Parts: C-alpha cells; structure tokens; sequence
RNA sequence: UGCUGAAAGCAUCUAAGCACGAAACUUGCCCCGAGAUGAGUUCUCCCUGACCCUUUAAGGGUCCUGAAGGAACGUUGAAGA
RNA sequence: CGAUGUCGGCUCAUCACAUCCUGGGGCUGAAGUAGGUCCCAAGGGUAUGGCUGUUCGCCAUUUAAAGUGGUACGCGAGCUG
RNA sequence: GUGAAGAGGGAAACAACCCAGACCGCCAGCUAAGGUCCCAAAGUCAUGGUUAAGUGGGAAACGAUGUGGGAAGGCCCAGAC
C-alpha cells in the first residue's frame, strides 16, 4: 500500500479563539504556528494545508520577559539606500500591534506558497472583539 | 533591614486604608495614596504599620524598607506637612507669588512663570525668598529643584537660586 | 567629567556608585574627581 | 479649515499708493456647492466633498448626474473632497463663497504643473553640463556616471534620472491674500501659483500661518 | 541633570517609583500610494426573457435581448516620444 | 596573463563616524567675551583662484565651517588624455 | 590522518574539521557525531544549582560594595559599626 496524504478538498478546518492577555510571546507562537502548520493533526501532510483558523485577540497586553519591551528592536530596508529602518517592542505595541505577533509566527511559518496561505488563516485583534461570530468559533487555551 | 524592622506608628487624626497594596493615608493636612511593590507585606499592627518581605520574591528588605520610609514620610506630610526654603542671592533677583504661580525676575529678557502643582502652596515674605509647603516630600523636592534650575547659584559669587540651607562653595577667578 | 577605564577613589569623599549599568565615582568635595567608566 | 476650489485666471499687478507693485495672481472663486457630506459612522472620517462650475448635461453621467441629483444640486466640473476641522460643520445643498477666505491672511495653493514632457537631468535636476570643448565626446548634458564599481552591482534606487518633468500635484505655501472680491467671486493671491492659465486650483488656508 | 528613597540605621539619580532633557528617533510639512493578492471604504447607475440537452453541474447549447457604460473614429490641447 | 583598462581632473554620487560647522552637555588653572578638553549627536551643510600633469602642498582672499575615511586608492561599454 | 582519488550525516552555507568508508533494491529496524519550542525529525523531560548580562550569541591590560559558594580572621550585649 502506500502512505495516506491528506487532500486540501477533503480536508475539514476549525476554528479557535486565543486571547493573547499576559502570555509569552514565543510560546504563544509556536503552538500558533503549530497548529496553523497542521502538525496537532494525525493527517499531517507537508504539503498540504491542514491547519486550523485562529483568531488571536488582546494582541496589544501580549507579555515578553527581561528587558525586551524597551531593548527588542524590529529593524526592516524600505528598499532605498539609507533605508534602514527600527521600532522597538513597546513602539510597536503603541503604533501598530498586530505586527508583533504576525512577524513571530510569520517567522516560525515554512517559506513559500504553502507557509503564506498559512500565514492567512491568522487573524489577530489587538482588542477584545472580532467580526467572526458567524463561524461559531471555539476557545483555546495556549 | 534596620530601616524596615522599626515599625511606622500612625498617631491620631490619621486615617490609615489598606486595599491589597495600595495605601491611603487620611489627616488633616491631606490624603496620600500609593501603591506598594508586590514584594512588600504591609500589615497595621493595631498602633503600627509593620514592613515584611514577602515571601516569594528577591528584594524584600529593600522594597520593605522604601515602603517604610516612603509611609514614614506619608504620615509626617498629612499630618504636619513639609516646608521647603528657597533664597535668591543677586542684584535684581526676585519673586512673586500669584495664588499657585511664580512670576520671577531672574535677570532674563523675558519673565520667568512656573505653575505650582496641586497640593503646593506658595508664599513670598521677602522678594528673595520662597516658602513653599506641601504634602508630598517628593513633589516639594521636585518643584524646588525645578525652580533652582533657572538660575543654578554660580560658583564665583555664589548668585542665583539656592536653598536656604545649601552651601555654595565659591571660586576664586586667578589671573 | 573623566571617562576612563580605571575609575578609582581620589579623596576620603569619593563614593563609587553604579548607576544604570555604569561605574561612577562621585564626590562632594572636589568636582575634578566625578569619573564615569567608559 | 476647509478650502475652496477656484480657476487660474492669470496674473497682473496692484499698484499700492506707496509705489510697490504687488505680482497678484487671479483666482475666480465660483460658488463651490456640496454634493455629499461624509461622517464617523458610514465612512469613517469628517469631509465634505464639493463641485463647482458647470458641465454639460448630454456628457455628465447618469451616476454622476444621479449623484448630484441626491443632494439635490445643479452639477459641475469635478468632485473634490475637503477634510473637515472640529467644531465644523455644513450641509448638503449648500454653497460656499470666497467670503469664507474674507479675513484669511495666508493661503496654500495647490494646482497642477505644467507639462514639461521627458526631461533631462539638466533641467530635471539641474545637473551641471560637461565641458562644451577640450575634447568632448557626444556627452554635453549626459548624466555622467550613475554608480561605482562592483561593491553594489547596481543603481540605488530614487537614482537621478531623466523622465517626465512636471504636470504633478504640487502645493505653494502662505501665499499672502491680497483681496478677496465677493461679488465678482475673485481672490487676489500674493505671487505665482502652480498650473497653467484655466486650470483648477484648490486654495486652503494656510496651517503653518 | 535631578526628586524621593532603601539595599548598606548614614549616604546614594535607581534597585521599586517620579521629573526634565538635543538639529538625531517617531510625528507634524509636501508628494506617490488598495497589485495594501491582507487587493479596503463610500456614493451613484444599469440589466427583473424564453427554452433544449446530459456527463446533472459554479454544466453545455439555441433563439430573443444588447443596458449603464466603454472603446473606436474625427476636431484637438498651455497633455504628450 | 585563451586580457579584471592601473595617475589626476570632470559629471554623478553614496556610506561610516574616529564630528569641521551648526545642536546638547561635563570639568576647567572656566570673571565676562573668547577658549582648552572630554562625552552625546551623522539631520543638513561643508570655498574660489595662482603655480604645478599632479593627489598633496605652499600662497592669496573668503567662509558658520572649508571634516577624516571607505566605496576595483568610487566612477574611461559616462567624458578627458 | 583526511582530500586528492571518497559519496553519505553534522558543523547555517563550508575539498582538507567531527561521525562514518556507497554492489543493487525495499513506504522495515537499531545507532554514531550532533541534537530534541517553531522553520525542521525528536524531551516545552526529570532533579539540584548559577546567570539578569539577550551573557549565552566576538576580544586584552586594567578597573568595580554585581552576585553565589567556601575556609579563616578582629571588634562586639563589659554594647560593636
Ligand atoms: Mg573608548
Ligand atoms: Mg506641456
Ligand atoms: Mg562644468
Ligand atoms: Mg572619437
Ligand atoms: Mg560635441
Ligand atoms: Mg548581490
Ligand atoms: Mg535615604
Ligand atoms: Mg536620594
Ligand atoms: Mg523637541
Ligand atoms: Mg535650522
Ligand atoms: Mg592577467
Ligand atoms: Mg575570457
Ligand atoms: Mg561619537
Ligand atoms: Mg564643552
Ligand atoms: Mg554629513
Ligand atoms: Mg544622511
Ligand atoms: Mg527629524
Ligand atoms: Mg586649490
Ligand atoms: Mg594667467
Ligand atoms: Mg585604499
Ligand atoms: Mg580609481
Ligand atoms: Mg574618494
Ligand atoms: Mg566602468
Ligand atoms: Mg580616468
Ligand atoms: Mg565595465
Ligand atoms: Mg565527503
Ligand atoms: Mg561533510
Ligand atoms: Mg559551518
Ligand atoms: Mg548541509
Ligand atoms: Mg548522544
Ligand atoms: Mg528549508
Ligand atoms: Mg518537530
Ligand atoms: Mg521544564
Ligand atoms: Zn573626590
């Protein structure tokens, strides 16, 4: 016989809230990206979608230790010669929060077609509320 | 240590409110409200306010004995009130005093106004001196140090804003 | 203000203090003597 | 504050009594009619969006002419939106005068640039010419050199080139109002405003006074 | 640069807490900008027919219909290779 | 070494900061003015001529200042020679 | 000793370093170095400590009441500091 892959038409997807309220950033992270990646799953396929929708709320109260709220620097090239670029954590936070959580998971997601479309399935808040009632989701705990 | 093993006795017409750490110290002269560090184990010892490490933390004398001092200082503020002295030494120098601002005359081309806080009060007997009370010993320190920085007391004849109770230790220009 | 490597006592009122990570020597007496480690 | 939207009529001068000339340029200020007031709740943010002038009724467009037929106003050449300041409101059907600008002292003019079509670097950027003489070959008002050699084998971007000069949005600031005739909807600004003769100019009072 | 303030009965700008502080940083000024594929928002306009088939489905075809609008052409422009 | 055009000038520049100016400070054997020195700071700015192939340099006269360096001692499928 | 004349796994990538020497095939199992939060296979294992520096994850003379541990000492309820 061979081994079962799991098919992107047959495969069934859910959805699960988390509130991000005084958690640890990259452990949040990686249970995020563990089940947006499909690894919770015993039909894990490596090139397949299998992951599950997962809206991510209090964004902005998410917690990191030591001193990286002021020391943690999010540099990025605008393109252009000078164009180097650097906010830290808590500019980040004030400015604009989602970037923070989207950035750890982006970065723990696989590169590629398949990562991105992993990456599309998270959807953060920065508040306490979200538009996505109608898809009856369930609460998770990380 | 020393410091935080001496109880703090709250006197008479003082009211003391405990909520977690967060303390509320009542009198005549005000009321003071500040919330301790989670390492401090606060407790009213029925003429006293005791200061313990609690358990689970690393600065617990430390923060006990800052929390100690600090309502030391709560207490002499809402029930005398603390009383800081400036003098100014210079030829036109001087200060006046307008209900909760200062309109000093500090040898600049423009007026010197500074704002007083809440619970500060103002008062100039003399022209070159300034008497202000308070509550809060960290907001009378503050203020005084911000209106000495108009004018920091130059080391070579000793002119500007001074404490009353500073010296000035002056400088001779050699040739 | 000298910045030094080797900060050190100069008088009896020089007080080594660390003040955010840096070694400072402070005194009351002679403003000469306020170094700071760098 | 809002502004209004007028017409580059041209230039002239004022003769004060003192023997200065004043360079005015004339902008008619016709009556600028809101079509559409736009809030916090349906859009998310204070505006006002304004026509002004007329246009032809067999070239307006049914949504375009059904836009207007909403707020219930006689069309006009274009659409512009204007944001609004706190503590300042207006309706729908309403016109606005150039008395609005009656006891503004500086305005912001933007217009619309000439077209100068694909330019070179000297006129672009007012790069140097190279030597007319002492032996020069067929590089008179070339660009010269763009980069350096193989550290980044590439041009930088935002590079100095040549390319279409002008017919852009550019805005002219504190401009001095000189006079400000109602009846015969005018403004009289202080100096030289963008745009050709004719075209339209949005005039905003000035917010660095 | 400080305030209060312990550890370290003092002292101390710091450990807890608080204030000030530069042409640098982020804004504020100007321009581009929803291919921002995370492709957004608002307003307005237009189309309100019949039927056949099988492989029955986001299916295929016939006849009728051809809107809003656009494009094209022409006269052209202080717009433009 | 079955070819990587090697001084200088011109035009184009761009980065570093061990900062020339401007900016903020500390000490001064800092009266003031003017300075010395160190710290922070790279946002912008930062000469024209005579001689010489010159870079450099000297000189003249300016200027807030006439920075130090990297970039195949930047740049010849861009010029010169 | 390896490469040359030697593949494979690891050290990010990395002839010569570490493990180990490819007859062929298998959608079987055990291990080596090295590793076990995610990219990326496997311990968010257990127990007891240390570090607060993102040290780890680049560097000296020298400097410093950083902090943990140990052994000893001299003042001290005849009252120390
Ligand atoms: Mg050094
Ligand atoms: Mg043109
Ligand atoms: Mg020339
Ligand atoms: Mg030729
Ligand atoms: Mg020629
Ligand atoms: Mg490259
Ligand atoms: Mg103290
Ligand atoms: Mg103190
Ligand atoms: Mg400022
Ligand atoms: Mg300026
Ligand atoms: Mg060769
Ligand atoms: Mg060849
Ligand atoms: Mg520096
Ligand atoms: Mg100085
Ligand atoms: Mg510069
Ligand atoms: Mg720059
Ligand atoms: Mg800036
Ligand atoms: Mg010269
Ligand atoms: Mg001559
Ligand atoms: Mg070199
Ligand atoms: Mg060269
Ligand atoms: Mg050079
Ligand atoms: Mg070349
Ligand atoms: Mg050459
Ligand atoms: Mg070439
Ligand atoms: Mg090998
Ligand atoms: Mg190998
Ligand atoms: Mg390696
Ligand atoms: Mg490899
Ligand atoms: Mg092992
Ligand atoms: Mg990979
Ligand atoms: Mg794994
Ligand atoms: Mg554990
Ligand atoms: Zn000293």
């Amino acid at each position: 016989m061979k081994t079962f892959t799991a098919k992107p038409e047959t495969v069934k997807r859910d959805w699960y809230v988390v509130d991000a309220t005084g958690k640890t950033l990259g452990r949040l992270a990686t249970e995020l990206a563990r089940r947006l990646r499909g690894k919770h799953k015993a039909e894990y396929t490596p090139h397949v979608d299998t992951g599950d929708y997962i809206i991510v709320l209090n964004a902005d109260k998410v917690a990191v230790t030591g001193n990286k709220r002021t020391d943690k620097v999010y540099y990025h090239h605008t393109g252009h010669i000078g164009g180097i670029k650097q906010a830290t954590f808590e500019e980040m936070i004030a400015r604009r929060p989602e970037r923070v959580i989207e950035i750890a998971v982006k970065g723990m997601l696989p590169k590629g077609p398949l990562g991105r479309a992993m990456f599309r399935k998270l959807k953060v808040y920065a508040g306490n509320e979200h538009n996505h009632a109608a898809q009856q989701p369930q609460v998770l705990d990380i | 240590s020393r410091v935080a093993k001496a109880p703090v006795v709250v006197p008479a017409g003082v009211d003391v409110k405990i909520n977690g750490q967060v303390i509320t110290i009542k009198g005549k002269n005000g009321e003071l409200t500040r919330t301790l560090n989670d390492a401090v184990e606060v407790k009213h010892a029925d003429n006293t306010l005791t200061f313990g490490p609690r358990d689970g933390y690393a600065d617990g004398w430390a923060q006990a004995g800052t929390a100690r001092a600090l309502l030391n200082s709560m207490v002499i503020g809402v029930t005398e009130g603390f009383t800081k002295k400036l003098q100014l030494v210079g030829v036109g120098y001087r200060a006046a005093v307008k209900g909760n601002v200062i309109n000093l005359s500090l040898g600049f081309s423009h007026p010197v106004d500074h704002q007083l806080p809440a619970g500060i009060t103002a008062e100039c007997p003399t022209q070159t001196e300034i008497v202000l009370k308070g509550a809060d010993k960290q907001v009378i320190g503050q203020v005084a140090a911000d209106l000495r920085a108009y004018r920091r007391p130059e080391p070579y004849k000793g002119k500007g804003v001074r404490y009353a109770d500073e010296v000035v230790r002056t400088k001779e220009a050699k040739k | 203000m000298k910045v030094r490597a080797s900060v050190k006592k100069l008088c009896r009122n020089c007080k080594i203090v660390k003040r955010d990570g840096v070694i400072r020597v402070i005194c009351s007496a002679e403003p000469k003597h306020k170094q700071r480690q760098g | 504050m809002i502004g209004l939207v007028g017409k580059k009529v041209g230039m002239t001068r004022i003769f004060t009594e003192d023997g200065v000339s004043i360079p005015v340029t004339v902008i008619e200020v016709e009556a600028n009619r809101v079509t559409q007031v736009k809030d916090l709740a349906n859009d998310g943010y204070r505006a006002i969006q304004v026509t002004t002038g007329a246009k032809k009724a067999n070239r307006v467009t049914k949504p375009e002419a059904g836009h207007f037929a909403k707020a219930g106003v006689e069309a006009g050449r274009g659409l512009w939106e204007f944001r609004l300041a706190e503590g300042e409101e207006f309706t729908v059907g309403q016109s606005i005068s150039v008395e609005l600008f009656a006891d503004v002292k500086k305005v912001d003019v933007t217009g619309t640039s000439k077209g100068k079509g694909f330019a070179g670097t000297v006129k672009r950027w007012n790069f140097r010419t190279q030597d007319a003489t002492h032996g020069n070959s067929l590089s008179h008002r070339v660009p010269g050199s763009i980069g350096q050699n193989q550290t980044p084998g590439k041009v930088f971007k935002g590079k100095k080139m040549a390319g279409q000069m002008g017919n852009e949005r550019v805005t002219v600031q504190s401009l001095d109002v000189v006079r400000v005739d109602a009846e015969r909807n005018l403004l009289l600004v202080k100096g030289a405003v963008p745009g050709a003769t004719g075209s339209d100019l949005i005039v905003k009072p000035a917010v660095k006074a």
